[PDB]
């Protein structure tokens, strides 16, 4: 379950966001919010990216879901403000009215969901016309180095190509408008003589999965009713 | 949770009304209540559990 | 016909010039277009044409057409592109030529502000872009990049000054949704070391890594609707 | 340019179907010629594989 594989994390969650941050950071500061727009984090971890919307963009609801209830907990007590809240759900009932949100992000967490063709239509329905989806993630067909990830998750992730995330948006009725790898340039990449570490065998599969892939970054659009 | 957030929130089941139920008050205890299900999602430490019931 | 500063620049290499300083920019903005193979592209005042030749080469569009008002500069863009995948004409940002619904996306690198009627010119392309098709606007003259408000006394053009939010809000106007808005730093261009400064174009480092990695290129995509 | 890319221009004035006139063509490529307005009369003339699409006040 989600709960079970997620509570670990929340006991961690700042170490996620601190991560997460070199590459969210650049995804999130191209999200076209204007001032007052209702966001929805769906997988918010630490709630770190709504934190980050309000004070670079100004967003005025924020709604920060998870299915780790400890997870929930713990972006509360960071958060200095009622405006962003946090609520246990799930990624296949999204539990938001049909054109209420502004614009939605996820980092880190799509690839969880159960049924990610389901989720995607969900997204598409809570979003008013115009709004717009930001799907980052690191777990892809394209970063060789992720796909040793399943092996010590219980979860059953969805591995997709740049491609698949492309035609899956568009399936689920959202235009494409933007998809591309964000490098993280803040990881420390030692010297070559360092080489193994725990996570690398080489250098230069280190600089390829942080400075090369990095983060592929989705941006989809909700449309208005059309002929079909 | 902000009382006012609450009004773009539904049932995860069929995406119909809830009804609020307050207990201590920003919602830090009490109850979203299905219109139509009759499921009753809490609020505990102004956290709404909204989970579809068999999560 | 009436001769102009972007005349002169087709025939003293200036065309050239703009590519290789604009593709610092220019190619992290074309990175992430949602290009698809055999698409159909058009590049709004195209200059060396260097723009199309680039999504050709990298999403392998199936059609181009770079647009400039100005002869000299097509016929250079059509001397420098060796494939006929890529067409070239002269056009007004006025009045596209082009059918409704017709091109999937639309490119346009530093030239989107000398249109004479912004807003007109936004409407002309959510009204050819297919729907859910994108326009990439990406400029270096926008109101906060302080240090591209002196280019207006070094051309006669009357050129359009707006903020990020303008641009956003020009483009709802125009009926195009905006899927996104950034800045694109310039990692390219030597930026020297403090010691250096001042330059023959910089007074201090400071100010020079402010336009190129504070400011750099603003680009606000939109997407044309059903 | 392509005669097969024409499909989609239309005159800028207006947006009404162009007529093609060819005077020099290499298979698909037209490289004299002229598109003529259907509505406005107006005559944009390809020149050495250029369409020159400009309203005719710029011309
Ligand atoms: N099906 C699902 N429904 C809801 N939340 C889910 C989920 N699958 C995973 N999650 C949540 O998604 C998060 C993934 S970890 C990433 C956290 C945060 N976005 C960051 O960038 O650091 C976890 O907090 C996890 O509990
Ligand atoms: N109203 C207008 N209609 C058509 N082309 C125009 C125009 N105003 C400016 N242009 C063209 O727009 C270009 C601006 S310079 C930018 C050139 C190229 N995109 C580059 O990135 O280097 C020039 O080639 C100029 O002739």
């Amino acid at each position: 379950s989600v709960r079970d594989e997620f509570d670990a994390w929340a006991a961690r969650d700042k170490g996620m966001e601190d991560r997460h941050w070199h590459t969210a950071k650049h995804a999130l500061a191209r999200m076209p919010v204007e001032e007052g727009d209702t966001v929805v984090d769906l997988g918010t971890g630490s709630g770190y990216a709504l934190r980050a919307l309000r004070d670079t963009k100004g967003i005025g609801r924020g709604f920060g879901l998870d299915g780790s209830p400890e997870m929930v907990q713990n972006a509360r007590a960071y958060t200095d403000t009622d405006d962003l809240s946090f609520l246990v759900g799930d990624f296949d009932d999204l539990p938001f009215d049909d054109d209420s949100v502004d614009h939605v992000w996820s980092m880190e967490a799509f690839y969880y969901a159960a049924d990610p063709h389901h989720t995607l239509e969900e997204i598409a329905r809570i979003l008013k016309p115009g709004g717009t989806f930001y799907c980052a993630v690191n777990y892809y067909e394209e970063n060789v180095h992720s796909h040793e990830w399943q092996e010590h998750i219980s979860i059953d992730m969805t591995r997709w190509s740049h491609a698949e995330y492309r035609e899956a948006f568009r399936d689920a009725g959202l235009h494409v408008a933007e998809q591309d790898s964000i490098a993280d340039l803040d990881i420390d990449i030692p010297a070559a003589t360092e080489f193994p570490t725990d996570d690398w065998e080489t250098r230069e599969a280190m600089v390829e999965r942080y400075r090369t892939f990095g983060t592929l970054l989705t941006v989809g659009v909700a449309p208005h009713h059309h002929h079909h | 949770m902000k009382e006012s957030l609450m009004d773009i929130l539904c049932d995860p089941l069929d995406k119909s009304e809830l009804e609020l139920e307050v207990d201590e008050r920003e919602i830090i205890e009490g109850r979203l209540i299905g219109t139509v299900t009759g499921e009753v999602y809490p609020i505990e430490d102004g956290i709404p559990n909204l989970l579809p019931p068999d999560m």
